[PDB]
């Protein structure tokens, strides 16, 4: 089960279907991976 | 002409109460309807700004060069638009 609320991003005309949908607590094992690592001073 | 002179009799083969109910069901229908058609129109009155708008207005979103909107560089979500 994914308990509400959901986030939705609607990408297209109106009444066509056309959205991707988010469960705000699964997304959230996608964030907490990420980890962009840090950056190294340019050299001389 | 006095070809009229005896529409009168039109009532005692139509009856009064059904006549009255359609005749008023009609009429409010029609006026709801005629409404509706005038809004949906350029001659809107009540959103055309005049005389003063009262809601802030819309604002454009810029686009890309695939004429979609730009993605944001680390959002957790593509972005939303509506035209496809
Ligand atoms: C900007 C205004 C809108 C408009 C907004 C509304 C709204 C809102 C309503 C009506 C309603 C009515 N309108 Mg109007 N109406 C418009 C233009 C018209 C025109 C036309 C030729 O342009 C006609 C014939 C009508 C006719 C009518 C009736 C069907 C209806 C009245 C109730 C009824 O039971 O009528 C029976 C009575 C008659 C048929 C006689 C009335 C006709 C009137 C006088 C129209 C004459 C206008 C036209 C310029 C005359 C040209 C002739 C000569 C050169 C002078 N409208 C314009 C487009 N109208 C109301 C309704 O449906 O209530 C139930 C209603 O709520
Ligand atoms: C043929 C079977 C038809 C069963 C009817 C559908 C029930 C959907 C689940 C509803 C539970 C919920 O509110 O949400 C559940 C959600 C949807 O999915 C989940 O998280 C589910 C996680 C595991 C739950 C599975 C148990 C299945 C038991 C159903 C009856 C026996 C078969
Ligand atoms: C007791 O008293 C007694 C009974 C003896 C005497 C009674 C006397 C009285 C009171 C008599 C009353 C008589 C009355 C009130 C009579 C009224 C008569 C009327 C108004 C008659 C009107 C008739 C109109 C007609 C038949 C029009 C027909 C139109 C047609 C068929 C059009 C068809 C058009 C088409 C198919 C085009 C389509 C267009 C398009 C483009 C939209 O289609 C796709
Ligand atoms: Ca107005």
């Amino acid at each position: 089960c994914d308990f509400p609320p959901q986030d939705v991003v609607q990408t297209g005309y109106r009444g066509l279907g056309m959205q991707q949908n988010y469960n705000p607590k699964l997304l959230q094992k996608v964030i907490d991976a990420t980890q962009v690592p840090d950056a190294i001073p340019a050299a001389t | 002409s006095d070809k009229f002179a005896g529409m009168y009799k039109l009532w005692t083969f139509i009856d009064p109460r059904r006549t009255l109910i359609f005749i008023v069901a009609f009429q409010i229908m029609l006026g709801i309807l005629i409404h509706m058609i005038v809004l949906g129109s350029d001659l809107n009155w009540h959103n055309d700004g005049i005389p003063r708008f009262y809601s802030p207005r819309p604002v454009d979103v810029a686009v890309g060069p695939a004429g979609i909107p730009l993605e944001i560089p680390g959002s957790p979500m593509p972005q939303a638009r509506n035209y496809n």
